């Protein structure tokens, strides 16, 4: 609507859903990922223990 | 006050009233072991805080890599009882890529020892080395059989300095394929830093600063710091370095690694786990078939008359954008010939070769202009890597200077180098030798004897003026003066008439006339360019 | 094969993958290295794309791509009466020695 | 056809480079050139002194 | 003046006597002028000492504004060890032409010039380099392209080379128990597209 109330009044709605979303979290497992073989991610010892 | 901060240098003594000097009291050295709290300190991601960080030793599993590309730890020394914080970075070495999942060195102390994975599995053993090949190369071993995706451990590596620790290839993967072959496999360049935690943190601190408010690399910066000490401590020179990279960024549209080098620092070698170092892109994209390294400090000939030259000068070349003839000149004006001309294949070498053709290259030059302009300069008999750092950024506002001029003037550099230059045929040409046979009949011993330089300018103004094109004989007069003046070849005014009433008696004295000449139409040429006014002259 | 994320985002070319396959295979058999595979092609005469000098096919593409219809060899006829006519022809279509 | 047209303008304006050209090397070739002035005078000027 | 005098000596003629008049020497008379136009004011002075014997490689390269080793290998590869006339100087200056039109240097123009093929036998014999020298020369001459030109040359011996490797495949190795036939064959069983 572009007026300065709208304007106001859009900013009211999207910082209510940013409190209700809260801090949106990092990236916590890539970094100490080891990266494993084809065939060992395949392994059936891996799936079954 | 920022610049206080900067600058202050750090001691063991004052490092724990530095601290309390530059955070708040609820702040302790300790906080600088969590990532996520540098992070919200500083108002930056941690992806970027790991640009100074990497990767933080919490336990990991045994493989897991270590280097993002720089690994880091507080480590309790246990000799006694006192607490390090270190940090080691990595620069890829030829053929990396194919084999090696990671070569990472870690740190204990006092020593160090090295975990490996492999892309491919072989049978054999592979045998650490820090030379070329040489007797005294071997650092350690790898027990085998090296199977791919395996982690190994490398008992403690022993033949390296802790000098060498500073900028030190740690690394070769000697590995066998066979029970008789094995090739150098890949490996990294490695650095290695250590510090009290409350030393570690104010360093830090500097660095941030720094970077933030000038918008640099972490490791951008961290090459301008190691091209003025080996502490990597902040200071007039380094802070004097990041202005000249800022401006000449601006003025000449260059990337901050461009105008780095311009600045007196050598090309980065840096990668960051998703681009492509400064060297890399230069050379190795695409590679000529295999890489092209400086980890090599090895001897090429850059001599063009050789006989079956070498790769290494093939994948310079084209690096630099030059040919054979043109990379000897550039090796004569930076002086870093060796013997039977060869270099030696170092940053320090190639950033002085590469540094020549930037300077060409910002201000429109040729290798050969850039080569004649610098004979012109007041830099002169000075090579360029034989300068001061604050002669560096001289020669380039100097090149600057003139570049801009001469495009002002509509003035080719061809055209500045006939005007200025010393050097001269040596030939009598025939405007000289219409120029003595006409003024022999209108010339006598008895003039050239006489002890009147003001009055035998007059005599032979008219017949300078005729053959060198001048507007009025009264120009031709203050020329001759001003050639007086400045005695080109040992002669005089009445040198040179003395010369002129010679029956060809002339041996080697044609030497100074001829010089006497060159320097008169220099100089009339000049005016005539200038186009300055009698008045004037 | 490692499952890493280099090995997932780095682009690469389909042929520089085809051509490592079959390198390995073929340096399997014959025992030899890569280089040495590309020396002993460029004697092969049992095939139909053989045989192949990469070396001297490489300087044949730089000169091709410099000057095609051979001009500025044309324009000097000093350095052009210096080569023998197959050696010409050599320039202008794939013949190996 | 256009395209044409305008190549030959190209075509027109490199003629006339060449024109200027065969005129500057005519004015150096005259046999009342800037050389032979420039010796007349400067023999007269003597003379004249 | 100059060529008169010296009886058309300092023009020069290949393997005719000087001062002849004809379409040919007419045509070495225009190059020559073309030549002494474009040294400059120098040109009078370069003229006199070309009329004399005592022009140099030196004095040539800095008059022309050319690099003095260019000019040193092209008299070498030339076959000329001095500057008498204008021939010798036409002959130095085509050498350098076609080493810049190929990026490089004229020795190694002199190296590809130097590759014969005479039959090896049936006649005297053929001239060619070494495996070794043969890789020397593919790196100098790939030294001269541009990082875009080199990746268009990286991309064509892609090419090639799996078009090659893919036929010796198929002439000489079978498997264990597949007979595979066509390049589509090595496709369907190596699980990439080689084409």
């Amino acid at each position: 609507e572009l007026t300065r109330d709208a304007l106001n009044e859009a900013k009211m709605w999207y910082v209510r859903t940013l409190e209700l979303l809260g801090d949106e979290p990092e990236d916590y497992g890539s970094q100490q990922w080891a990266a494993p073989s084809l065939s060992g991610a395949a392994s059936q010892t891996v799936q079954a223990a | 006050e920022l610049y206080n901060i900067l600058t202050e240098e750090i001691t063991e003594k004052n490092a724990d009233a530095l601290f309390a000097q530059n955070f708040s009291e609820n702040i302790t050295p300790e906080n600088f072991a969590s990532q996520s709290w540098i992070a919200k300190y500083y108002g930056l991601e941690l992806s970027e805080v790991q640009k100074y960080l990497g990767m933080l030793q919490n336990g990991y599993s045994d493989s897991t890599s270590a280097y993002v590309d720089n690994i880091s730890t507080g480590l309790v020394v246990n000799n006694e009882s006192k607490l390090e914080a270190y940090k080691i970075t990595r620069v890829k070495t030829d053929d990396y890529d194919k084999n090696i999942n990671y070569f990472d060195l870690m740190y204990e102390g006092n020593n160090q020892f090295f975990i490996r994975a492999n892309f491919k599995v072989s049978r054999e053993f592979g045998a650490t080395l820090r030379k070329n090949a040489g007797p005294s190369g071997i650092v350690g071993s790898l027990s085998g059989p090296l199977i791919a995706n395996t982690n190994f451990k490398s008992n403690y590596l022993s033949n390296i300095s802790d000098s060498e620790y500073k900028n030190g290839v740690k690394i070769y993967a000697y590995r066998y394929t066979s029970s008789t072959s094995a090739t150098n496999q890949g490996g990294g360049i490695f650095t290695f830093e250590s510090y009290p935690l409350t030393i570690f943190a104010l360093k830090l601190n500097k660095a941030i600063r720094l970077c933030l408010t000038s918008g640099l690399s972490p490791n951008e910066l961290q090459t301008i710091v190691r091209s003025d000490n080996a502490q990597g401590i902040i200071n007039d020179s380094v802070l004097t370095k990041v202005f000249y990279t800022l401006f000449y960024s601006h003025r000449y549209a260059l990337s901050f690694d461009d105008a780095q080098v311009l600045n007196g620092s050598v090309i980065n070698q840096y990668a960051d786990d998703d681009s492509v170092s400064h060297f890399n892109r230069l050379f190795n994209t695409p590679p000529l078939k295999g890489k092209i390294f400086e980890a090599d400090g090895n001897t090429v000939s850059i001599d063009p008359d050789e006989e079956q030259s070498t790769f290494a000068r093939s994948a310079l070349m084209r690096g630099l954008g030059v040919n054979s003839g043109e990379l000897y000149q550039l090796g004569k004006l930076a002086g870093v010939l060796d013997a039977q001309n060869t270099i030696t294949l170092s940053v320090f070498v190639i950033s002085s070769l590469y540094r020549l053709t930037l300077l060409a290259r910002v201000h429109q030059l040729t290798v050969n202009e850039l080569c004649m302009l610098y004979g012109l300069s007041p830099f002169n008999g000075k090579t360029t890597a034989s300068l001061s750092s604050g002669e560096l950024p001289r020669l380039v506002i100097w090149l600057y200077q003139v570049t801009q001029w001469l495009t002002e003037a509509e003035i080719t550099t061809e055209a500045i180098w006939l005007l200025c230059t010393p050097e001269f045929s040596g030939n009598i040409s025939p405007e000289i030798s219409n120029l003595l046979n006409n003024l022999r009949p209108s010339i006598s011993e008895d003039m050239a004897q006489s002890h009147n330089r003001e009055l035998q300018a007059e005599i032979l103004a008219p017949f300078i003026a005729a053959t060198l094109h001048l507007a009025s004989p009264d120009m031709a007069r203050y020329i001759l003066l001003w050639t007086d003046n400045l005695r080109p070849g040992g002669l005089d005014i009445a040198g040179f008439m003395t010369l002129v009433l010679k029956e060809s008696l002339n041996a080697n004295e044609t030497t100074q006339l001829v010089q006497f000449c060159h320097v008169m139409a220099q100089l009339s040429l000049s005016v005539q360019t200038l186009r300055l006014s009698e008045a004037e002259l | 094969l490692t499952l890493s994320q280099s090995n997932m985002d780095t682009e690469i070319s389909t042929l520089t993958l085809s051509n490592e396959l079959l390198l390995e295979h073929i340096t399997r058999k014959t025992g030899g290295d890569s280089d040495a595979l590309m020396e002993s092609l460029s004697t092969y005469r049992q095939a139909i794309d053989t045989p192949y000098h990469q070396p001297y096919e490489t300087i044949r593409q730089v000169i091709m791509t410099h000057d095609s219809t051979l001009s500025a060899l044309s324009r000097n006829p000093e350095v052009m009466g210096q080569a023998e006519g197959a050696s010409l022809l050599a320039i202008l279509a794939n013949i190996s020695p | 056809i256009r395209r044409e047209a305008a190549q030959m303008q190209v075509e027109y304006q490199e003629t006339q480079q060449a024109h200027t050209q065969a005129q500057l090397e005519l004015l150096q070739r005259k046999f009342t050139n800037k050389a032979l002035y420039s010796w007349m005078r400067g023999k007269l000027s003597a003379i004249y002194y | 003046s100059v060529l008169v005098i010296s009886g058309f000596a300092v023009l020069g003629a290949k393997n005719q006597p000087a001062g002849q008049h004809n379409i040919d020497t007419l045509f070495s008379l225009y190059r020559f002028h073309q030549w002494i136009n474009g040294l400059g004011n120098p040109g009078s002075d370069t003229l006199d000492m070309l009329r004399q014997q005592t022009l140099t490689a030196d004095r040539l390269a800095s008059v022309m504004g050319l690099d003095i080793s260019m000019v040193t290998q092209a008299m070498v590869s030339a076959g000329v060890n001095q500057l008498q006339c204008w021939q010798d100087i036409n002959t130095v200056l085509q050498w350098i032409d076609v080493a810049s039109a190929l990026h490089t240097m004229p020795s190694v123009i002199r190296t590809l010039v130097n590759i014969r093929y005479v039959t090896a036998l049936n006649k005297a014999e053929s001239n060619l380099p070494s495996w070794d020298e043969w890789q020397t020369l593919a790196e100098n001459m790939e030294a001269g392209l541009s990082t875009q030109q080199a990746q268009t040359l990286a991309d064509y011996t892609a090419e090639r080379l799996s078009s090659v490797l893919c036929n010796w495949f198929l002439a000489n190795i079978q498997p264990e128990g597949v007979s595979l036939h066509s390049r589509d064959d090595l496709y369907s069983y190596f699980l990439i597209d080689n084409q």
